[PDB]
């Protein structure tokens, strides 16, 4: 698998909601009390009150096309021979079904 | 045809995310590491980073951010390892091939002019042998199993990543103060939008002037964001988010698992002495080497056992 | 056939009528609504180059 | 964290069936990322573990194959024969030595 991670919801003072998609295993949930940091400098500048919204789902991976499995059923199978006749100097060689 | 390959991360740049061991302590890297798949044969790995690779500011170059502005290095300069150093192979998009061993960390570094960059990030980095003759290091001469490594060209397949919007990175070299009061000034060519609390609620987008704003006496109650409309990054993590669908495209991956061919090595011979009903078996493994055998009768009785010291078995 | 969409003018995905070297931003809107498309990679490696 | 929490119905389903066991966990106070934690991929525990193939277990000394899934060269049981055999390859006595 690969987890998937949407990128978190930042809201300055207010209140996000979580609106779902319906993803496999979809998990989120809103996280109250954040003070995030960029690379230059903060980002809100409200002290409480501030809301960050995780969101994961699980979505299978890049290389699923070379490498996965196959789950099969099998039952009442079918015997094939590559017999190889000689009937009076007379040779077949032939796919008979038994 | 590699024009038509590299075209679609022309519409990408590359991003500062969070790295959790820097050279010093926990930063903010031009060189994070999002992903390492190490599941591949002999050695191969695929990082998904936060910079970009094979594109100029050009054949073998990193490209990366800087506090906003891209800047450039030869590939020749960065280097990884897990364990023991590895190597890297080429480069396209948000995506490097390395060959490296097996380790329980990656960390890539690249050196300035006296600024040392680095991002060690605790991804489990495996060596995954072929055949039934567990190797550490691939082999001189043997013979060619069938194998699953990173293929080394960009080739177009089927399997994507997910674009989007950059969001509002917020700055503060804009803003600085007066004599009096608080100044913003936004970069030209380049769209800022200020958030203050000095008055009641104020927000204001600007454009390419040197704004001034009364009522406010310090610079701490105001943040200057940035905007830019093009240029789309990865839906990353490490990045907040636009506000409405947020969704502008989706790009193909490159270096996907295909179908090869690799050696393995060959086990010594074994010295087999016959005798009446029985067999045995004098087995000298150079490195350790699965036997298994199987009866042919309706119980098999069959047995499997990992050798890695000189053994008999009857 | 597939035809793709920037507004209510169904365009053959082969010949879209904006490329990137001119436009920083519009192709990248064009590219933002046409995500499911199963044509997508036609209008993606047309809408690069002119 | 076995083998089967992913489902895809095809290669190429679009819908797949997902348990994984995730779980969101609460960022870390001024960082703006997605904390998650779940059960590790259950092939990939499936295959660290894999008891091994059927072509080295099988009884009566089979050799499986893959691209259609077959069994070769079972020695067991036994094949009878049906000849309708026209009358006209009878040879008489004196058209052979004796």
């Amino acid at each position: 698998y690969k987890t998937g991670m949407d990128s978190p919801a930042i809201k300055c003072c207010g209140s996000q909601e979580c609106t779902p998609t319906y993803r496999p295993d979809e998990q989120c949930k809103v996280f109250t009390g954040v003070y995030p940091f960029m690379w230059g400098g903060a980002y809100c500048f409200c002290d409480t009150e501030n809301t960050q919204v995780s969101k994961a789902y699980v979505m299978k991976s890049d290389d699923c096309l070379a490498d996965h499995a196959e789950a099969y059923k099998a039952h009442t199978a079918s015997v094939q021979a590559f017999l190889n006749i000689t009937v009076g100097e007379h040779s077949i060689v032939t796919t008979v079904y038994v | 045809s590699t024009e038509e390959l590299f075209n679609e991360y022309k519409l990408t740049r590359p991003y500062m995310a969070r790295c959790i061991r820097c050279a010093v302590g926990s930063c903010h890297s031009p060189i994070a590491i999002e992903a390492v798949k190490s599941d591949g044969h002999d050695g191969y790995v695929r990082l998904q980073t936060s910079s970009q690779y094979g594109l100029d500011s050009k054949g073998r170059t990193m490209r990366y951010d800087m506090h906003g502005t891209i800047k450039e290095i030869p590939l020749h300069q960065v280097s990884l390892y897990t364990s023991r150093p590895c190597h890297i192979v080429d480069g396209h998009g948000y995506f490097l091939l390395a060959r490296c061993p097996a380790g329980d960390s990656i960390t890539m570094e690249f050196k300035k002019d006296s600024v040392r960059h680095s991002c060690s990030v605790p991804y489990e980095v495996k060596f995954n042998p072929v055949g039934r003759e567990l190797y550490t290091h691939p082999p001189e001469h043997g013979v060619e199993q069938a194998c699953q490594v990173y293929a080394h060209d960009a080739q177009n397949r089927g399997a994507y990543v997910e674009m989007h919007l950059p969001g509002s990175e917020v700055d503060s070299s804009l803003v600085s103060l007066s004599g009096s009061s608080v100044t913003v000034t936004p970069p030209d060519g380049t769209s800022a939008l200020v958030e203050c609390e000095c008055g009641g609620t104020k927000i204001s987008e600007t454009i390419n002037k040197t704004k001034q704003f009364s009522q406010c006496t310090k610079k701490e109650q105001c943040r200057a964001y940035r905007l830019q409309n093009d240029k789309w990054v990865y839906n990353s993590d490490k990045l907040p988010k636009a506000a409405g669908a947020t969704l502008k495209g989706k790009l193909h991956v490159p270096f996907l698992l295909a179908d090869g061919k690799c050696t393995v090595p060959l086990a010594p011979e074994p010295m087999i002495t016959f005798g009446f009903r029985s067999v045995s078996l004098k087995l000298h493994p150079k490195n350790p080497t699965y036997l298994i055998t199987r009866q042919l009768a309706d119980e098999p009785h069959y047995t499997h056992e990992l050798i890695s010291e000189p053994a008999v078995r009857n | 056939t597939t035809m793709c969409l920037l507004a209510n003018v169904t365009f053959p995905c082969a010949q879209p009528p904006i490329c990137y070297d001119r436009k920083p931003a519009e192709t990248l809107a064009m590219l933002s609504v046409n995500v499911d498309n199963p044509g997508y990679d036609e209008l993606l490696e047309a809408a690069v180059k002119c | 964290g076995a083998f089967g929490d992913i489902q895809s119905r095809t290669v190429s389903s679009s819908d797949l069936y997902a348990n994984t066991n995730l779980v969101l966990q609460r960022p870390k106070a001024g960082a703006i990322h997605v904390p998650y934690t779940q059960a590790p991929s259950g092939f990939e525990q499936w295959k660290k573990d894999k008891a091994p193939s059927l072509k080295f277990t099988a009884p009566f000394g089979c050799e499986i194959y893959t691209n259609p899934i077959r069994a070769e060269n079972c020695a067991v049981g036994s094949i009878p024969l049906a000849f309708d055999i026209p009358d006209a390859l009878f040879t008489r006595v004196s058209e052979t030595p004796t």
